[PDB]
RNA sequence: AGCUAAAUAUUGGCGAGAGACCGAUAGCGAACAAGUAGAGUGAUCGAAAGAUGAAAAGAACUUUGAAAAGAGAGUUAAAUAGUACGUGAAAUUGCUGAAAGGGAAGCAUUGGAAAUCAGUCUUACCUGGGUGAGAUCAGUAGUCUCUCGAGACUAUGCA
RNA sequence: UUUCAAUGGCCCGUCUUGAAACACGGACCAAGGAGUCUAGCAUCUAUGCGAGUGUUUGGGUGAUGAAAACCCAUCCGCGAA
RNA sequence: AGAGCAUAGCUGUUGGGACCCGAAAGAUGGUGAGAACCAUCUAGUAGCUGGUUC
RNA sequence: UUGAGAAGCUCAGACGAGUAGGCAGGCGUGGAGGUUUGUGACGAAGCCUUGGGCGUGAGCCUGGGUCGAACAGCCUCUAGUGCAGAUCUUGGUGGAAGUAGCUCUAGCGAAACCACAGCCUGGGGAACGGGCCAGG
RNA sequence: AAACUUUCAGCAACGGAUCUCUUGGCUCUCGCAUCGAUGAAGAACGCAGCGAAAUGCGAUACGUAAUGUGAAUU
């Protein structure tokens, strides 16, 4: 069984293998490790135990090799307390007598498994910015229709007319201080 | 289209192409023939025929603010978020410049130059996990009167959202083109005087809250000696931020014979107005004012400022 | 599947059939839905589009315009619908075309040859 | 056991500046009369085994982290057990609608992302 | 249409092309190289001269087998000629271009080549490309503070 | 002296269905005009050549020019898609900017200068009290699915 | 990355011959471009069966794709007696 | 007191155009006017020449 | 003590030129069966880039830009599967050169050739020279 | 310095690679048997739409009649 098991599944075809440059990885659900081994496959070993997250809780799900052959029955799972003190208490009852082997794993991913509700509850106490996604067909047609835009804002142009017009209007005082003579005289005699 | 040969349709094109052009030489060619003998018919064509452009073709909406002066539109404005810069009390105003959450220098070298363009502007960097409402109660207390937040991400600054202290409407701008005066051919060095402001092209209701809220960073009284002016131009919806020092000369082509010229100081932008809110900034938690869609910007002819 | 050695499901026999059909094949390729009320009333899911018929636009730029077909453009594929245009440069409309597929038919043309059609696919008139 | 790397510069193949129709992907050059073959002095380097780097430090990363290349949530998970070991890497034909997800996802797993700011805005 | 240079902003420029002329590129380059920089006023007497005659285009890159001339001196070189169906093209190009800067209302008085090239246009002989901007000189104004 | 179906053959002809085939310098010479244009007195020889866009919406109008065209505009989600039309590499060419210049040169090694770039952040952990909260806690009541108790919930209380 | 300084540093491929040298090929770039398929024979290895072994000339059969897969009557090849 | 048969892979080897390319044969059948020219047998060839891809 | 991909983990010592030739392990390409409950208009593939990283290397990952419809990792199968050369084939484009030509000119306008630079005296034994060494 | 030369970068040309596409080719298999003096294959000349360097047709000249489909051709 599991050693025929392995020798299909470990060295000629695994649809949960992810080929890695130092290490093999598996996307297996149920692997406590998340690591391609022969100790880490739930296929391969009959009697396995891992730690999962449901909604916010941790169970330990457990297999035995008497249930091998009822898929529907085979893993069965236990509530682990919030209390990491008893929750590591449970996982030592529950596995009482397997290797210690797979309750050090256990521990280890009850560890790294409480670790990740902890951020994950002060990340939605904290306040961080949203992500917004550039959206390249968006950015394509906004620069284009930017650069028609400021081509037809004439810019110096409508600044320098404003200028004149309010010049001419008299908003300074009666004689201004951003002009000079020859300059008031010509606006003196033209607008009056 | 109907030829799958290459060279034959383009062949075909060519031949096609040079008869249009005869043809619309020749039209060209009688017509100035006529509206020489009668110049009245060249008045005529001339009038008539006006091309067009977007801004003439602009779909029509009815939030266009006329210019006969309305009295439903200054009852609203007399008692608004921004009265108190409008009116005889002439609440001075006092703006504080701050960045996002760990902005690198470059970010720096461009607030450093919006810090020139407003006097009586004062920069905080950003400390911590102080949020945007914490800075602006915070600032409400200090005599602050506007906040502004530049957003920067990879050492590039890309948004600023501007609030109304202390609350007052808040208002989210995308930025592009960012240039500051070094990267401006032949730039000038802007001293301490403060800015004149001139504000262009505002003309739907939306535009002149977005007016009004820009005019309100600039001191009342501008000092004139100075000859420096700061611009916000709005064309397509694209506001374009410029600052000039101005000197009046004698322009041949202008009619009344004077026109001044312009010396770029910087820093030079565009915004885009992305949302506005009722109240102090808050993106999940905000009231929206205005919200743009892009979809239906996808018109040309399509404005909201 | 298919498993009738007389109907090809290669891709190049079946583009070419479709694009270098006939005018009496075509009639048939551009069919159009008919509307809820004349489904349950003429017993008939759908039917080829005809020159003044009522149609409603399903999709497109154009949803929702309404209008008949005032020509059925068989060389394209293409319907033409009143007052469903495109504005030129020099300011003349020009019709802008529908897939059939893409437009509803809320009203039909009825005559005695689409009469006899309908009883023909099991429908009551 | 801090990354050491034997050598940084690339292993450029002979001649490949002066000709634009040679590529500079190393080959290992086979005329005899070739002083590059010979390895003669003043000429440049060849890939030796002895430039092969250590074992133990073989893919890390400057900051002592292996790149893992990620598509979806479900890779970024499977680092759980491996933050201090690898980085997340996200893929480049991945949309900016699924890297703002991964990322998310990594914040909590304390997973470093080497990308985590392609293709996207901030808005606080 | 995008030409070689980031002037001809709307404001106080204006551009003038023409593509897939019948002249040569050699000689186009070497006039091009001679007017850049000038202003249209000026540059519109000089290509005046060069047709009569009284002033030389020093050809000066591609100079092999140009005979040298006197009327050369000006410009610090030897090597000149007088090229007459270059000069039209690029007397016909500055003419479009003071029409452009006319109709855009810019100061005419004012008004510098800021930047000509010429581009090889597909062999049909060797056709040639040139794109011309003439842009208004750009003034400081005084600071007075 | 003679006839004779079937099993058999089949690069042609009339059709049909396929493919671990080629993917426009490939596959027929020919994806288009193809035994065509063209070459030769003739027998014969024989190419190159595919792609705008969803839709021509193929650029109205004003203006310069003898014209070709240009420039203001305008259409489009995009004209960095304008029929010289998807994408647009290299060789090569022009302009601009910077730097280096005296002949084996490029190149290799090591650093300087200038320009530019990369990632690494204190924030959490532990502990104490107060205030409220809720369940995996009730000297607690029910339902559902599995095998007494294991998961999921529903009320009620917060010691 | 560009450049500078100090040190070093020849143009590759082929052929030649003792290595050379010399003589050949190379203006540049892109694309194309050379131990392939098959029939025998022998070796080694793997696999199935084993004094046996080999279904596919052919027949049966295959309801959904049917040129596949599945089944084998009489011979026959090689091996052995 | 039999050890073979079958299949697959590898390697070597012998044939087929047989790693690619490079000299004209010769013959058959025609065209034009001895000689010339055209098309097929025909992948008839180079004891060699040049090249032969991480 | 968890360190059983037993094809894994671990400890120790020695050694390292290389033509012909021999033997292993890998990288990449087109297509096929399976798989990733795979990637993709919120932008696939390609291309560009003085962005960053990984591998001794073949190569691979990635940021930005451009772009617009498809594409990849792993296990196996398959082959018209990897180029700098062939006075290689096809196409494109250079210097010669605005030269030869049809004083200065005006228009039109080539081709051969091209590994690459290019001041001399001596020596570098196989020419050494132009290319090395020592000098001017 | 400047020029020229050289290098690097940006933009613009030139060129048409790469990618993606494909009413084409190639290969295999299957069914079938049908030219002509009642004028064939092939050639030429016309016709009318055209873009023909294409197609259809024959002075009844994109064909006419008949059977249809049923409202277009573009």
């Amino acid at each position: 069984q599991d050693e025929v098991i392995w020798q299909v599944v470990g060295h000629e075809f695994c649809s949960y293998r992810i080929k890695g440059e130092a290490q093999n990885f598996c996307r297996n659900e149920y692997n406590v490790t998340g690591l391609c081994n022969r100790q880490s496959c739930p296929l391969a070993n009959s009697r396995y135990a891992t730690v999962r997250e449901d909604n916010g809780k941790l169970y330990l799900y457990m297999k035995t090799i008497e249930r091998a052959h009822f898929p529907s029955k085979l893993w069965q799972r236990i509530k682990l307390s919030k209390n990491y003190a008893k929750a590591l208490e449970q996982i030592d009852q529950q596995l009482l007598y397997w290797p210690g082997r797979q309750i050090h794993r256990c521990k280890q991913r009850l560890t790294r498994l409480t670790q990740y509700l902890l951020k994950a509850r002060r990340l939605a106490l904290k306040h961080q910015p949203a992500l917004i996604p550039i959206k390249p067909k968006q950015a394509h047609r906004e620069a284009s229709r930017e650069r028609k835009a400021l081509i037809a804002a004439k810019l110096e142009k409508n600044i320098e007319k404003e200028l004149v017009k309010r010049l001419k209007s008299g908003v300074y005082g009666d004689q201004p201080l951003n002009v000079n003579e020859e300059i008031w005289n010509k606006v003196l005699a033209a607008r009056e | 289209g109907k030829i799958k040969n290459k060279i034959v349709r383009q062949q075909q094109y060519m031949k096609a192409l040079h008869q249009k052009n005869k043809d619309k030489l020749e039209r060209r060619k009688e017509r100035a023939k006529e509206e020489e003998k009668d110049p009245e018919k060249k008045r005529l064509r001339l009038s008539e025929n006006i091309p067009a452009t977007i801004e003439s073709k602009r779909v029509y909406d009815e939030t266009i603010i006329e210019d006969k002066p309305d009295e439903e539109l200054q009852a609203e404005l007399k008692d608004d978020e921004f009265s108190a810069y409008f009116s005889e009390e002439r609440k001075v105003p006092k703006l504080l410049v701050t960045t996002s959450k760990r902005a690198s220098r470059k970010c720096y070298d461009f607030a450093s130059e919006l810090l020139d363009c407003f006097p009586n502007a004062e920069f905080r960097k950003r400390t911590g996990d102080i949020e945007v409402h914490e800075i602006a109660e915070a600032a409400a207390k200090r005599g602050y009167t506007d906040l502004l937040v530049l957003n920067e991400d990879r050492k590039k600054t890309n948004a600023l959202t501007l609030v109304h202290l202390p609350n007052g409407p808040s208002f989210y701008f995308t930025l592009s083109n960012l240039q500051t005066a070094k990267e401006i051919s032949n730039h000038g060095r802007s001293t301490g005087h403060i800015p004149e402001l001139i504000i262009n092209n505002f003309s739907t209701r939306l535009g002149m809250t977005v007016a009004r809220a820009f005019q309100s960073l600039f001191i009342q009284t501008p000092q004139i000696q100075g000859r420096q002016v700061v611009t916000i131009h709005c064309q397509r919806d694209f506001l374009f931020f410029r600052r000039h020092r101005y000197a009046f000369r004698e322009k041949s082509n202008m009619p009344d014979g004077i026109g001044t010229g312009l010396q770029e100081l910087g820093p030079r932008f565009t915004m885009r107005l992305r949302m506005v809110q009722k109240g102090v900034w808050d993106r999940k938690e905000g009231e929206v004012f205005f919200e743009s869609n892009a979809g239906e910007e996808s018109d040309r002819r399509k404005f909201w400022l | 599947m298919k498993f009738s050695r007389d109907v090809t499901s290669s891709r190049r026999k079946q583009r070419k059939a479709h694009f270098g059909a006939p005018s009496s094949v075509r009639r048939v390729l551009m069919s159009a839905p008919l509307s809820k009320e004349l489904r349950e009333q003429y017993k008939i899911r759908s039917l080829p589009v005809r020159r003044d018929d009522q149609i409603t636009v399903i999709r497109g730029s154009n949803k929702g315009r309404e209008g008949k077909i005032t020509s059925v453009y068989r060389k394209k594929f293409l319907l033409l619908i009143e007052r469903v245009t495109r504005e030129k440069a020099n300011g003349a409309s020009a019709p802008v075309g529908i897939d059939a597929s893409k437009v509803v038919i809320t009203k039909l043309h009825l005559d005695k040859d689409r009469k006899d059609l309908i009883v023909r696919k099991g429908g009551k008139v | 056991v801090n990354i050491i790397k034997k050598r940084t510069k690339p292993f450029k193949r002979h001649q490949s500046d002066r000709f634009k129709r040679v590529g500079e992907s190393w080959r290992k050059p086979r005329g005899i009369d070739s002083c590059v073959r010979r390895r003669f002095r003043g000429t440049i380097s060849m890939p030796k085994i002895g430039y092969g780097n250590n074992k133990k430090t073989r893919y890390c990363m400057p900051n002592g982290l292996k790149a893992f290349l990620v598509r979806n949530v479900s890779d970024v998970e499977l680092l759980l057990m491996h933050n201090k070991t690898y980085a997340a890497e996200i893929a480049g034909n991945v949309s900016a609608r699924k890297r703002v997800e991964i990322v998310e996802k990594a914040r909590a797993l304390g997973v470093k992302v080497t990308n985590a700011g392609a293709k996207v805005r901030s808005q606080e | 249409v995008r030409y070689s240079a980031s002037p001809a902003l709307e404001t106080k420029c204006a551009k003038a092309r023409g593509a897939y002329l019948r002249t040569h590129f050699k000689n186009s380059r070497e006039v091009a190289f001679t007017i850049n920089g000038m202003s249209l006023k000026k540059a519109f007497i000089f290509l005046d001269n060069v047709k009569e005659h009284k002033q030389a285009v020093p050809f000066r890159r591609f100079n092999g087998g140009v005979g040298r001339t006197a009327q050369g001196k000006e410009f610090g070189v030897t090597q000149a000629r007088w090229p007459v169906k270059s000069v039209k093209f690029f007397y016909d190009l500055l003419k479009n271009a003071e029409a452009n800067a006319e109709a855009k209302g810019l100061d005419m008085d004012k008004l510098i080549i800021k930047h000509v090239q010429v581009n090889a246009a597909p062999k049909q002989s060797s056709p040639s490309h040139i794109e011309i901007i003439v842009a208004e000189e750009e003034e400081a104004v005084p600071k007075a503070n």
